[PDB]
């Protein structure tokens, strides 16, 4: 007894009669449908305004999916007879308005969706007789002002979404009687100037989003009663100044975000009573200098990221109360004349970026109290010299990085303490010759990299106390001869130098012929499938120049008989 | 309260053009598992099965061993039989899947959830969704989520993030 | 005791089990009576932090037409 137009399903584990009238070109509803249905799908069709008497004789329901389509009118008495309905969906129709009474026939509702419709001017008392609703979605509409007591009668509500709308004002009586709300969302609206008595009787809130609005003031006293709360968000706004009594009592808080604002200075004793934070973010603001004891009380932080302010000087004793801090970004602000002994106390760090700053030099007491580090970055400052006793304190260290500076030579007692290095990167400098013995202490090293310098010779006694290499690069360096000292290599790049193809250059030929996967010819660049069409190739060609009888030719293929007086 | 639905992309002559198509001679030519359109020959009854091998013959099922105490790993490594207090990672997963809930339909190559253990810390190594007998790119990271240098020797989309070796 | 699976292996396993039908992140609300009342968090949290197996995976496939 199915209308022979829809896929009729049957009992699976109960008496469900799921009727599938979804993807089909339909005009107004079919008839002769089953009476004992338990779920009905109707999305995708081209219906219009429903008749008042449409859904009677279906005293068992609980699913009325109606997304898509071209619906715009709900004539009165439309939902008459549905006493056991439990879900409803009207997502992407083009509705325009709802009169009073349309929800008087359907108590025991448990979710509602009116998301991408087109409607404004809610009435005063629609959602009444709905003391069991749990969800409510109203985002992406044209709402601009709400009367008082619009949410009247919604006792047991737990979620609420107002996003993409155009609200501009919040009177102090909107959220009244919502004693079990749990998540609020007010993003992407046009609010300004949070007042001081709105959020006072929501004693169970847990999330709060105020992401992208135009906010320029926050009265002192707001956020007063919110005992339980764990996620604030005020990222993209225009907050111009924090007072001392702006966060007075939010004990349980755990995540603040204040990026991309326009804060211009900090005060003596902000940020107190926040014994339980674990992440701060003060990103692209305009903070100018740090006074003594500005961060105080945040004795349990983990991440700071002051990464693009115009910070020009830091006094000794700024980072004071930060005990358990592990990561600090700091990279991008022109810290030219930093003092010394400024990082004392922080003996629990693990990673410190310092790139992008305009440092200049390194003095004997720059990094002193950091006997816990594991990763330094120092990429693009512009150093012209590092002193001899600068790194005698960092016992644990696994990666240096000095990529694009302008050093010209290294002191011969520099790596005395670093007995645990594993990555050494010294590209793109102006070095002229590497020291004679200053590579002894490195015993756990692999992955050396000295490309793009202007070296001129490598003696054999230089790479002997390194029995762990697996990677080596020498591109574009102006060398003439080389013999592979580490036998268990797995990579070699050698393109760009003026090699001399004579007798002493033969072990390289043998090693390249017997180990063709360690010294390849070319490897195919990365590709992701859509851009795999072009086969980008990185090259590795060895040329002969100093002898004119083998000039131009490659080494792997020259004659097989030139090495006969050799 | 319903969210989007994920479903594989309908392939066309483009796929068969990119996918080398030389089906060797055999009986009961079938399609390869997952959702990928490159025809191959089926397996017999009693040969190893898996997630990245071919699919069993007609009227057959690929079930793990009747013990092993670890089904999903045993099926990932190809050992089946054809038989008839936040952390650094939870804070990222949260606002990752808090964004995939306001959209309509999407494809299984647009999901980008990280891979981290049961204490909120990144695990060792990260990967990307596959497409049936063709895995995705992978790389190595550290505890807080910073990448490390590394190379490959077998080929692209392949790495062994050992204790510290990235061979 | 219980095993756990999280990352892209989860997506591959879900592709393998369901097939050409699809899947959701929450339950497909089959005869919703207490599906919303009793809150099932989702497949990601349950299989990344508590326990995971094949029956729970099968429970989330889209229904065939
Ligand atoms: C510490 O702070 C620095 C601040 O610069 C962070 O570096 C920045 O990381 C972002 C990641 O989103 C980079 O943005 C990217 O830019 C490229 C274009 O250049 C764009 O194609 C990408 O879509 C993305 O927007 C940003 O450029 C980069 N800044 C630098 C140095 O270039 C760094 O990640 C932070 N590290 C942490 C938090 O540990
Ligand atoms: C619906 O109509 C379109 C054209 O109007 C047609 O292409 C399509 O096949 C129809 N749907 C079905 C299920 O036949
Ligand atoms: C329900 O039953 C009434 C009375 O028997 C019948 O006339 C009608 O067609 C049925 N359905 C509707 C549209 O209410
Ligand atoms: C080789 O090194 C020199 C020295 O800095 C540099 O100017 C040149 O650009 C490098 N070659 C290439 C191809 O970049
Ligand atoms: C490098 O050698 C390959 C052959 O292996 C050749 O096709 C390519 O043009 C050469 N490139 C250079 C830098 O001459």
């Amino acid at each position: 007894a199915c209308p022979a137009a829809c896929v009729c399903s049957y009992d699976d584990d109960a008496d469900e009669l799921s009727v599938f009238c979804s993807s089909r070109n339909l005009t107004r509803l079919p008839d002769g449908v089953p009476g004992g249905t338990q779920a009905l799908w109707l999305d995708g069709n081209n219906l219009s305004s429903v008749p008042p008497a449409a859904f009677q004789n279906l005293s068992s329901l609980g699913f009325l999916n109606l997304q898509g389509g071209q619906l715009g009118s709900l004539e009165p008495q439309a939902l008459l007879g549905l006493e056991n309905l439990c879900h409803l969906h009207l997502e992407r129709n083009q509705l325009r308005s709802l009169a009073l009474g349309t929800f008087a026939h359907t108590p025991a509702l448990a979710s509602l969706g009116l998301s991408n419709n087109r409607l404004s001017r809610l009435e005063d008392g629609l959602f009444e007789g709905l003391g069991s609703l749990w969800d409510l979605n109203l985002g992406w509409n044209s709402l601009a002002v709400l009367p008082d007591a619009a949410f009247r009668g919604l006792g047991s509500l737990r979620e609420l979404v107002l996003a993409g709308n155009r609200l501009a004002y919040l009177q102090p009586a909107l959220f009244s009687g919502l004693a079990e709300l749990r998540e609020l969302d007010l993003s992407r609206n046009a609010l300004r100037a949070i007042k001081a008595n709105v959020f006072v009787q929501l004693p169970r809130l847990q999330k709060l989003y105020l992401d992208r609005n135009l906010i320029a003031a926050v009265a002192p006293g707001a956020f007063l009663g919110l005992k339980a709360l764990r996620w604030l968000d005020l990222s993209h706004n225009r907050v111009a100044g924090l007072l001392e009594d702006t966060f007075p009592g939010l004990l349980g808080l755990r995540v603040l975000r204040l990026s991309h604002n326009a804060i211009a200075s900090l005060r003596p004793r902000t940020f107190k009573d926040l014994h339980f934070l674990e992440e701060l973010q003060l990103g692209h603001n305009r903070i100018r200098q740090l006074a003594e004891r500005s961060f105080e009380g945040l004795g349990q932080l983990e991440v700071l990221t002051l990464d693009h302010n115009q910070l020009q000087e830091v006094k000794a004793g700024a980072f004071l109360g930060l005990t358990n801090v592990a990561v600090m970004n700091l990279s991008g602000n022109c810290l030219r004349n930093l003092p010394e002994q400024v990082f004392r106390g922080l003996g629990k760090l693990h990673s410190l970026h310092l790139e992008g700053s305009c440092l200049g030099r390194i003095r004997p007491h720059t990094f002193t109290g950091l006997s816990g580090l594991r990763r330094l970055f120092l990429k693009d400052n512009g150093l012209v010299g590092i002193e001899e006793q600068s790194l005698w304190g960092l016992a644990e260290l696994l990666e240096l990085d000095l990529t694009s500076n302008q050093l010209t030579h290294l002191p011969h007692r520099l790596f005395q303490g670093l007995g645990k290095l594993e990555y050494l990167l010294l590209s793109r400098n102006r070095l002229a010759e590497l020291p004679a013995d200053a590579l002894g202490p490195l015993q756990r090293a692999f992955w050396l990299d000295v490309s793009h310098n202007r070296l001129e010779a490598l003696p054999n006694s230089l790479l002997a106390p390194l029995g762990r290499l697996r990677y080596l690069s020498l591109r574009n360096n102006s060398l003439r001869t080389f013999t592979p000292q580490p036998p268990g290599l797995e990579r070699l790049w050698l393109e760009g130098n003026p090699w001399d193809c004579g007798c002493p250059l033969k072990a390289l030929r043998d090693f390249a012929l017997q180990n063709p996967s360690a010294v390849p010819r070319f490897v195919q660049a990365i590709c992701e499938g859509d851009d795999c069409q072009p086969p980008a190739y990185t090259y590795n060609n060895i040329t002969c120049a100093s002898p004119p009888e083998v000039v131009g030719l490659d080494l792997r293929d020259l004659s097989e008989a030139h090495f006969a007086p050799c | 309260g319903l969210g989007p639905v994920v479903r594989c992309e309908p392939c066309d002559a483009r796929a068969l053009a990119q996918c080398a198509p030389p089906p060797a001679v055999c009986a009961e030519l079938v399609r390869e598992p997952g959702c990928g359109c490159c025809l191959t020959c089926a397996l017999s009854e009693g040969q190893p099965c898996g997630i990245y091998t071919e699919r069993c013959g007609s009227g057959l099922r690929c079930q793990p061993s009747p013990d092993e105490a670890r089904p999903l790993q045993a099926l990932l490594d190809g050992r089946g039989l054809c038989v008839n207090e936040y952390g650094p990672c939870r804070r990222e997963m949260e606002d990752t899947l808090n964004h995939l809930k306001f959209l309509n339909v999407l494809s299984p190559r647009g999901v980008h959830i990280p891979n981290c253990d049961k204490k909120g810390f990144y695990k060792k190594k990260q990967c990307r969704p596959s497409k049936g007998r063709k895995r995705g790119f992978c790389w190595c990271v550290d505890k807080y989520g910073q990448p490390l240098p590394g190379y490959t020797t077998k080929g692209k989309e392949d790495v062994h993030c050992y204790s510290m070796q990235s061979k | 005791g219980p095993e756990t699976l999280c990352g892209a292996e989860l997506v591959d396993a879900l592709q393998f089990v369901c097939g050409d039908r699809g899947f959701y992140f929450n339950k497909p609300t089959g005869y919703g009576s207490s599906s919303r009342r009793a809150p099932q968090t989702g497949i990601v949290d349950e299989c990344c932090f508590r326990s995971c197996d094949l029956r729970r995976l099968e429970m989330y496939c889209a229904p065939l037409k």
